[PDB]
């Protein structure tokens, strides 16, 4: 079993 | 069709970080780094990190030199310095311990691999790109035979614009995509230097490699 | 009606240029990716041996999380953190009894910045063998939790204390410990 | 010492979870120094700014269709996808109170006059404590530290009991805890 993320995503501009 | 940096790539997501427009580190930046290894003790492992820095770098454009075609290039340039960035957080504050300074170049290899991947990835979810930049490779090969005899002096640089006008500047994708045309003037450049008995050209990068392969 | 909770939380702190990312069941840490040797670790050893984690994937979203701070830190016109002093308390693992293994803890909860510096003492000495911590726990109100450990033989003669320091205090905070 | 203004930056994805995994709902939120900004809440299905300072975030990211639809789908691939992960070491981990009995006095002058109820090492923090006095259950007379989670998988809480034991009494601590099918129990004579 392997945990999976959740991407960071990059603010506005 | 295509054949990628890692064959199977494991799936990638992306954070949306292809607008940043300074994320590659200066000279002035990176020694002020490297200036923290002050000691002694440390100055034979310095040496590896300035090397691998070194190696990282020259893999992050080389990225944008083959794939800069491919829309999600910027996303995985950028990640990479922004992971870069995070490696030095450490080496600032471990500037002599030559355990971590090991551990980071470790890891700086692993940026890469990763980049490698994702790339890899995203290539993979984008057939029409796997189309075109096969086709690329298709007219620069019979480009290989083309110019056979032909005079190349390509020192002002312009008659390999020319020379790719002349041969392909009626190919829809050689007038409308700037990529893809300078694929094949970047091609022409290559073909000059195999006539030459050039033998590294396949080591120059995976386009070369494609190219000058069989 | 809620039965559980598993939180992916990670944070980044100027100018001190530090990360975190770690997940969270229900209060107790399931593990985190320590950011220097960018490797999983996990709250109980078990815990890898049944499951795993990319560490590589912490390292990527601690990446983009420093590169979004100075974007938020300047679209706020640079409004620093509000200090919030931790609440120390310590207590044992289970009730004690003369020279007979026993555990310390130290629990520093509600503070912020995830910045503290934690030192046990016994009878005035610095004591380090034996102790242990956790990471910064994450709270619903946005503040931390942390806990710092001591194993240790009771005794009749011995009087311990875990000693906090945090921005949000006027002096270190030190609380007292002695079989009473 | 340091005296620098300081500026955090958290993410926070939150899975919560009723019944098994019948029903599941994502938070995602950020949060700069103490301040939730925007987030992602799966009832709602996009971002959505809470204060001034997020507007610019959640206007970008929802406008990025791919992007949308992997959150909404995180509830699944991502969610239930990680409880299964972890389900054997975590929602099914047991591990039985340890249960003690011991006086106190509940001033340096007065005398035995509350018992302890000591429950230790415990998870799930889910637990019923009662005191009985010969049988009969007490309850006016209990105070408690309350459930205490010690950080490192385990719980524990002091029960006492305000009560000179006159002799020829038998006081009992029942604890009933998942760990275990038939209630605990402990007894101290008087």
């Amino acid at each position: 079993p392997k945990y999976v993320k959740q991407n960071t995503l990059k603010l506005a501009t | 069709s295509m054949k990628l940096r890692v064959e199977n790539p494991k799936k990638a997501q992306k954070h949306f970080v292809q607008n940043l427009n300074n994320v590659v580190f200066t000279n002035k930046e990176l020694e002020d780094i490297y200036n923290l290894s002050n000691k002694e003790e440390t100055k034979e492992v310095l040496k590896l990190f300035k090397l691998k820095v070194n190696q990282f770098y020259r893999h992050a454009f080389g990225i944008v030199n083959d794939y800069n075609g491919l829309l999600e290039y910027k996303e995985i340039f950028n990640m990479m310095f922004l992971k870069l960035s995070v490696v030095f957080d450490t080496q600032r504050k471990e500037a002599n311990n030559v355990e971590q300074i090991k551990r980071n170049i470790a890891i700086l290899d692993e940026i890469m691999a990763k980049a490698d991947n994702d790339l890899s990835y995203f290539i993979s979810q984008n057939k029409n790109f796997q189309e075109l930049w096969d086709k690329a490779v298709k007219l620069t090969k019979e480009m290989k035979i083309k110019l056979k005899g032909q005079k190349l002096d390509l020192r002002d640089g312009e008659v390999a614009i020319n020379k790719v006008r002349e041969l392909f500047g009626s190919d829809k994708n050689v007038k409308e995509l700037w990529w893809f045309r300078s694929l094949l003037v970047k091609g022409v450049y290559l073909i000059k230097r195999y006539y030459e008995g050039d033998i590294e050209l396949k080591t120059t990068s995976d386009f070369a490699k494609a190219v000058f392969e069989d | 009606k809620e039965e559980h909770v598993i939180i992916q939380a990670e944070f980044y702190l100027n100018p001190d240029q530090s990360g975190e990312f770690m997940f969270d069941f229900d209060g107790d840490e399931i593990f985190h990716v320590d950011m220097a040797k960018k490797e999983t670790v996990w709250r109980l050893e078990e815990f890898g041996r049944f499951a795993s984690f990319e560490a590589q994937g912490a390292l990527a979203n601690i990446a983009v999380d420093k590169a979004n701070l100075e974007i938020m830190t300047k679209r706020s016109n640079y409004t620093p953190i509000t200090n919030v002093p931790p609440e120390v308390t310590v207590l044992t693992n289970s009730p004690v009894e003369l020279r007979e293994p026993n555990v310390l803890i130290c629990f520093i909860d509600k503070f912020t910045p995830p910045v503290v510096n934690v030192t046990w003492l016994r009878n005035g000495k610095p004591v380090t063998t034996g102790v242990s911590e956790t990471v910064f726990l994450p709270r619903e109100d946005h503040l931390f939790r942390k806990f710092h450990y001591l194993p240790f033989l009771p005794s009749t003669e011995d009087v311990y204390d875990c000693r906090v320091e945090h921005w949000g205090l006027d002096e270190p905070l030190l609380k007292h410990w002695e079989f009473d | 010492g340091d005296t620098r203004p300081r500026f955090l930056w958290q993410l926070k994805f939150e899975c919560h979870f009723f019944n098994g995994t019948e029903r599941v709902r994502l938070l995602e939120r950020c949060i700069y120094n103490q301040e939730e900004s925007v987030r992602f809440d799966s009832d709602v299905g996009e971002y959505r700014a809470v204060t001034e300072l997020g507007r610019p975030d959640a206007e970008y990211w929802n406008s990025q269709k791919d992007l949308l639809e992997q959150r909404r789908a995180a509830v699944d691939t991502y969610c239930r996808h990680n409880y299964g992960v972890g389900e054997s070491f975590t929602v099914q981990r047991r591990v039985e109170p340890k249960v003690t009995v011991y006086p106190s006095k509940t001033q340096p002058l007065q005398h035995h006059n509350l018992l302890v109820c000591s429950v230790s090492g415990f998870y799930p923090g889910s637990i019923e404590v009662r005191w009985f006095r010969n049988g009969q259950e007490e309850k006016a007379g209990v105070v408690s530290t309350g459930l205490i989670q010690n950080g490192d998988w385990t719980f524990q809480t002091l029960v006492m009991l305000e009560t000179v034991p006159r002799s020829g009494e038998v006081y009992t601590c029942q604890v009933e805890h998942p760990s275990v099918t038939s209630p605990l129990t402990v007894e101290w004579r008087a």
